[PDB]
């Protein structure tokens, strides 16, 4: 038979990483030829990341640790354009290296809850010595962490346990109402993604509820829609790795001020789970399949999707 | 209606950090510099 999966959820949650993971697990993965393609975007994301932190030092009034870094910042803007989509000079490598190692830039990086910094930022900057080398070809894990501009709908085909899978991702691209319907029609199961580590993000001037509650209010709509009654709702509470680290210093009471439990990862993780699951108005007709994932962790995603497939099997 | 979904869907799905996806363009590096020239 044929199985249609629709990925949903907030921007920067896991959706496009999951689709890439399906290619790594249930398809050939990424060829060395296809890896060369990404060398360009790797460097692009690296520079975009460091820029974003520098920029945020403005909003957060965080000065440079070492006075001299201001000139390195300036060099970055001059040399950046010359990162001509497949070449990072040792000149430029050192510039970024010095900035990322700066006491002040770090101080700002640690406050990434006060702005919006991509979660692939720390992955690249810590690996510069490897990325900067002239004969570098992006590893399987490197291609996984690359951030490309979303276009219309992304799709992937794979066969797993004698099933023809078609997985759809629409997010980011503000799509037409009539192109949304084409994605809902005949959907077997929805995989809704939630970024657990989004719990401590600090409110912007436009929003009227924290990000977790926005991802909630969306779920409350997907889950209880007339279109999805005979549809399996799978919930990936993603970014559990970051969430575990975050919960060590920033209490879940930042996000749910009414939360009376301890600031252990396990209790808080389970509490968030309850919050999304409780939005299901139909318990007599429907149940939500929840998994705590780490989308960048191929092994973990493999396990989880395996468990997801078994659900789909006995529900056809 | 099933319309109140579509509005909130492509708002929430278009959230998150930007100027962080795709290839690094000169217009992007310029706006980065322009900002830097104040703090
Ligand atoms: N550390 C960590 N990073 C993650 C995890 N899941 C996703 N990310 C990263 O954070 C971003 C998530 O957004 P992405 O899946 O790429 O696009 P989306 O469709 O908007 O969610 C990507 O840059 C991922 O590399 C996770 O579980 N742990």
């Amino acid at each position: 038979r044929e199985v249609k999966l629709l990925l949903l959820g907030a921007g920067e949650s896991g959706k496009s990483t999951i689709v890439k993971q399906m290619k790594i697990i249930h398809e050939a993965g990424y060829s060395e030829e296809e890896c060369k393609q990404y060398k360009a975007v790797v460097y692009s994301n690296t520079i975009q990341s460091i820029i974003a932190i520098i920029r945020a030092m403005g909003r957060l009034k965080i000065d440079f640790g070492d006075s001299a870094r201001a000139d390195d910042a300036r060099q970055l803007f001059v040399l950046a354009g010359a990162a001509e989509e497949g070449f990072m000079t040792a000149e430029l490598a050192g510039v970024i290296k010095r900035l990322w190692k700066d006491s002040g830039v770090q101080a700002c990086f640690n406050r990434s809850r006060e702005y919006q910094l991509n979660d692939s930022a720390a992955y690249y900057l810590n690996d510069l010595d490897r990325i900067a080398q002239p004969n570098y070809i992006p590893t399987q894990q490197d291609v996984l962490r690359t951030r490309v501009k979303t276009t219309g709908i992304v799709e992937t085909h794979f066969t797993f346990k004698d099933l023809h899978f078609k997985m759809f991702d629409v997010g980011g691209q503000r799509s037409e109402r009539k192109k949304w319907i084409h994605c809902f029609e005949g959907v077997t199961a929805i995989i809704f993604c939630v970024a657990l580590s989004d719990y401590d993000l600090v409110l912007a001037e436009d929003e009227e509820m924290n990000r977790m509650h926005e991802s909630m209010k969306l779920f409350d709509s997907i889950c209880n829609n007339k279109w999805f009654t005979d549809t399996s709702i799978i919930l990936f509470l993603n970014k559990k790795d970051l969430f575990e680290e975050k919960i060590k210093k920033s209490p879940l009471t930042i996000c749910y001020p009414e939360y009376a439990g301890s600031n252990t990862y396990e209790e808080a993780a389970a509490y968030i789970q309850c919050q999304f699951e409780d939005l299901n108005k139909r318990k007599d007709t429907k149940e939500i399949y929840t998994h705590f994932t780490c989308a960048t962790d191929t092994k973990n995603v493999q396990f989880v999707f395996d468990a997801v497939t078994d659900v789909i099997i006995k529900n056809n | 209606d099933i319309e109140g979904l579509v509005e909130l869907l492509n708002r929430v799905q278009s959230s998150g950090a930007h100027d962080q996806r795709g290839l690094l363009s000169n217009e992007e590096v310029f706006r980065a510099l322009r900002d830097f020239d104040r703090w």
